[PDB]
């Protein structure tokens, strides 16, 4: 069969489009991430970390790549937060 | 084989063919008048291989366009079938009206 | 304000426009590098050779036929035929070290008005002394009208641009009333152009010079070129032919200035003895032809011609070999057609021997720590009783099996040595350091029977073993023309399979696939064969390498693992299966249905059991600031590869298909 | 490159080819001859085009 | 373009070859002028698709002078192919 | 597991996947060997001169 024949490249494949894959838009979200989190120095303002501190603590998990919430309510809970912390 | 027929016809031309007091005779510029007849002979048979291909191409659209037809005309068909089933029950209902 | 010139100038940042800027064509740039069966068309290739170009455009059209397709073979096989032929005549090596830059050839084939071939090789690619398949590059044709003298044609470098120098002679006659005979020479200079095509040869008067050279009758002044580093000039020198290098030391040296401009001037003597002393290694004697290197202010690359017609290079112990007589000894294969060319029995083939020496075989001893260490990797080295350093001759990681390893030894003309003629020596992390009897050394008689010195120590070879026997090696896939080989046993077979797949000739694509790989088994002669995939480099390799070839092109990095090309064969058959059930399905007829089932279950049992994937795993939903930190430690560090979504996707419509045929719907589903 | 294999024929073509007592046979046109082939060519390739 | 129709096939390695013998005439100063010939063997073969491979031009001037032929007549040309060794066995 | 290799080298599952796979090619060559006339097109034939 295939598997006898063409097995062997990987000890363990997972599921198309499943969020561990290294495919997934979770490994470009980190890909990328690694990349952008230096493009500034620490103290200058347009750090990102200081820009959006929230995206740093992101989980990476199925619920939040399956779960189509509205922006305008993530745009209010971002800003909504930040006043309360101000 | 036009490309053959052209090198071996340079090359035999080369050797000399007047002989005794005068000499020479062998027309230098043969391979190159070889070499420019078999490469304006390639331009012609691309032109008439890119014709077979856009023939081919041509006889395959024209087939396609029978299917847009042929489907167009079974769905025509299709569609009385129904229309009698209709009139059927209208007339049924024509005789219950009698 | 202001990035970080640092952090831009890193490859992301560079590839970002073209690839990582947007998602989709990320997730497709990461699947074509790591899955390349996918995206692999036979129809068009990166490098295709011309060939392939003629065959792919002769065979495009709506019908075809067993005979059209066969006459189209034939027809590539005449090309294919005609360029492997030729025999070189000179090289030129472009820089002025051996190690690098790159090595022109010249090559004419056998036709009267000959017709001259360019190709080029690259010593950067090569190491650990084999020359990397995609190193080699394809035949050129040369479009300017050539007809040397004595076949004296030499390329050369000059400006980065290539150039021929060839000598033309003509005859002409003088007076003396009596008639008389005499030659004249004319130094002809061609250059290429941006587009492939060559500039008209520009005539350059060398009868003086080559007047002043009491040539013998009938014989080809020894010319010499080569390209001068800082000035932009061709050196052009004439010198007579002498048998050894001791005797060039006081030739006297012909020759002229030829400038960017192709104007010229002649040579004082007082330059032509300076370059005549620095050059003279370079000119060819009577015995031996060697390649020019550009000029200079350990011995020179060289080729020989061997009697047994193997042409080969050398400069070191290193030999490699140019020309194939595969194409000639190809007739007798050929007189019974198709079936019998593409067979297994052609593909070994005898390639005759280059050089003098001898084959041994050796046997890796299994790994084995204590006398391994942990690094796997493993040298083969050879030695020479020239007792220079020594040079690797073969690489590779211990297995836990043995490997059977044979090689070619080389062995110089004369013996140096009278003891031993070479010294075989096994090196690897744990004992790196030579012994001075720790491997075979090597003996040759008058006879030419090769023995192993019984005061050599074997303890850490598994065997070693002389075929005296043996005079000939397989067929080589890797060697010069692995090109074309793979352009003719693998690659063509494929393209006319693709090609009668959209023309719905199934029979006719049935066996054309049918070469290259099939399940039911092979027959000949009567007998069942023991072997599943007719091409020897798919039969050969049989699993991958601990890395993958990094290449944004499917083919050359399917080229380096050639696995994955037994995947993309695979995947064809498949969609021959499919396409031939889904055609039967079209007719609606009871006795037709019987047949799509029987094609889908044939499919059905070659795919095998669906993988199952366990839904949740050690993958644990952790904060993007660790998945940054843990991919970061310079993603399959901590994202696990996926099965071939294409894969899968065969088994959902070979599923949902037979679900419709055991459920009477029709294909698109309707009742 | 067929304007140049042709310019290359006509140039090596005017040079003579017959000696001794009798000399010359150099084609006086064959410059003329190659500027109508290219010429000519050149109609057929726009029309290809 | 044979003399005489001396042409004579032969196989060789499995494939067809053609010998076939041509003559031409060339003159020779004796300040009289006088007149005598040459002879090039010629070999071609077929390639794969049918066509023919141009013929090799072969120098036998030495050889059929060493046959004292009569006038106009044909020198026996004997053509055959060796078992064994790849050689063409060409004898006149 | 294992078919009886003596068994697979007849003629008849040389010829399987040519002809005897499927029924209906297995009827036409049957008879198209019996009755040639109804297979026998004057416009192509093999071996045409």
């Amino acid at each position: 069969g295939y598997n006898n024949q063409f097995s062997g490249r990987a000890s363990q494949y997972v599921a198309p489009g499943t969020v561990s894959s290294m495919f997934s838009p979770a490994a470009y979200l980190t890909e990328l991430y690694r990349e952008a989190r230096n493009l500034h120095a620490s103290d200058s303002v347009y750090y990102l970390d200081t820009r959006r501190p929230d995206l740093k603590s992101m989980a990476l998990s199925q619920q939040n790549m399956d779960i189509e919430l509205s922006t305008l309510s993530l745009s209010n809970e971002l800003l909504l937060e930040s006043i309360k912390t101000e | 084989a036009v490309q053959a027929s052209r090198l071996a016809g340079a090359a035999a031309d080369l050797v000399p063919n007047i002989f005794g007091f005068a000499g020479g005779g062998s027309r230098w510029g043969a391979i190159a008048e070889a070499t420019g007849y078999v490469m304006e002979f390639s331009a012609n048979v691309m032109n008439t291989e890119a014709d077979k291909i856009s023939q081919s191409e041509t006889y395959r659209r024209r087939r396609q366009e029978w299917e847009i037809q042929r489907n167009n005309a079974e769905a025509e068909l299709k569609q009385i079938d129904a229309q009698l089933k209709s009139l059927a029950v209208r007339r049924e209902a024509a005789v219950l009206q009698k | 304000e202001n990035a970080n010139s640092g952090v831009i100038s890193r490859q992301f940042f560079i590839d970002w426009d073209k690839y990582n800027k947007r998602y989709s064509t990320w997730a497709g740039v990461s699947q074509l590098v790591y899955y390349p069966e996918n995206y692999i068309d036979p129809t068009m290739r990166i490098g295709q050779t011309k060939m392939m170009d003629a065959l792919l455009q002769s065979v495009s059209q709506s019908q075809l036929n067993a005979d059209t397709v066969e006459d189209a073979f034939m027809s590539y096989l005449t090309s294919f035929e005609q360029v492997a032929n030729l025999k070189v005549i000179s090289a030129y090596h472009d820089n002025i070290n051996n190690d690098q830059g790159l090595t022109y050839f010249i090559g004419l084939s056998e036709t009267d008005a000959g017709e001259y071939y360019w190709r080029s090789v690259d010593h950067s690619k090569f190491n650990d002394g084999k020359f990397a398949a995609n190193a080699w590059s394809e035949w050129h044709k040369i479009d300017c009208p050539i007809n040397p003298y004595k076949s004296t044609i030499r390329p050369v470098i000059y400006k980065s641009r290539l150039y021929l120098l060839w000598l033309e002679q003509k005859e002409i006659t003088k007076q003396t009333y009596q008639t008389e005979t005499d030659y004249r020479y004319e130094l002809k200079l061609a250059h290429i152009r941006y587009d492939g095509t060559w500039n008209t040869p520009i005539t350059f008067d060398v009868n003086k010079k080559i007047s002043e050279l009491k040539l013998e009758k009938n014989r080809a002044p020894g010319l010499y070129c080569a390209g001068y580093q800082g000035e932009d000039t061709l050196l052009v020198m004439f010198y007579n032919q002498q048998d050894t290098l001791d005797s060039y030391k006081n030739a006297s040296m012909q020759g002229l200035y030829i400038f960017a401009d192709m104007a010229s001037k002649d040579m004082c003597p007082e330059q032509s003895n300076v370059y005549r002393d620095n050059s003279y290694q370079q000119f060819d004697t009577n015995n031996v032809r060697r390649v020019n290197n550009r000029y200079a202010e350990d011995n020179a690359l060289t080729l020989h011609h061997n009697e047994n017609g193997a042409q080969y290079m050398q400069w070191q112990s290193y030999r490699t070999r140019l020309n194939t007589l595969f194409a000639r000894q190809l007739v007798a294969r050929a007189t019974t057609g198709i079936d019998t060319i593409l067979s297994m029995e052609t593909q070994n083939i005898q390639e005759p021997q280059l050089g003098k020496g001898f084959y041994a075989t050796f046997v890796i001893p299994p790994y084995n720590l204590s006398t391994h260490g942990d690094e796997r990797w493993f040298k083969l080295y050879i030695k020479h009783v020239v007792d220079n350093n020594s040079h690797i001759i073969y690489s590779g990681q211990l297995t836990d099996t043995n490997i059977n390893i044979t090689l070619f030894i080389p062995l110089d003309d004369v013996p140096l040595n009278q003891d031993y003629h070479a010294k075989v020596y096994m090196t690897f992390k744990k004992s790196p350091s030579d012994g001075t009897w720790w491997g075979p050394h090597f003996v040759r008689d008058d006879k030419g029977i090769v023995t192993i010195n019984p005061k050599s120590i074997l303890t850490h070879f598994e065997s070693v073993n002389v075929l005296n026997n043996i005079s000939s090696e397989p067929m080589d896939f890797s060697g010069a023309n692995s090109l074309y080989f793979w352009e003719l046993f693998y690659y063509t077979p494929m393209l006319v399979a693709q090609r009668l797949l959209h023309e719905q000739n199934f029979d006719e694509a049935n066996r054309w696939l049918k070469y290259v790989w099939s399940p039911s088994g092979y027959i000949v002669h009567g007998q069942i064969q023991n072997y599943q995939w007719n091409v020897r480099p798919l039969l050969e390799d049989t699993s991958w390498n601990s890395d993958p070839l990094d290449s944004v092109d499917p083919d050359a990095v399917a080229q380096h693992d050639p696995m994955h090309y037994k995947v993309s064969t695979f995947m064809r058959t498949l969609d021959l299966l499919i396409a031939r059930g889904d055609h039967a399905y079209r007719q609606l007829e009871r006795d037709t249905l019987n047949e799509a089932k029987m094609w889908y279950m044939q499919a059905l049992h070659l795919l095998g059991d669906k993988p199952y994937l366990p839904l949740s795993t050690t993958w644990s939903d952790p904060r993007l600031d660790r998945a940054a930190d843990i991919t970061t430690q310079n993603l399959t560090d901590l994202f696990l590869p996926q099965i071939n979504e294409v894969m899968m996707n065969y088994w959902q419509t070979l599923a949902q298909r037979v679900y419709n045929l055991r459920h009477n719907l029709s294909i698109d589903g309707q009742p």
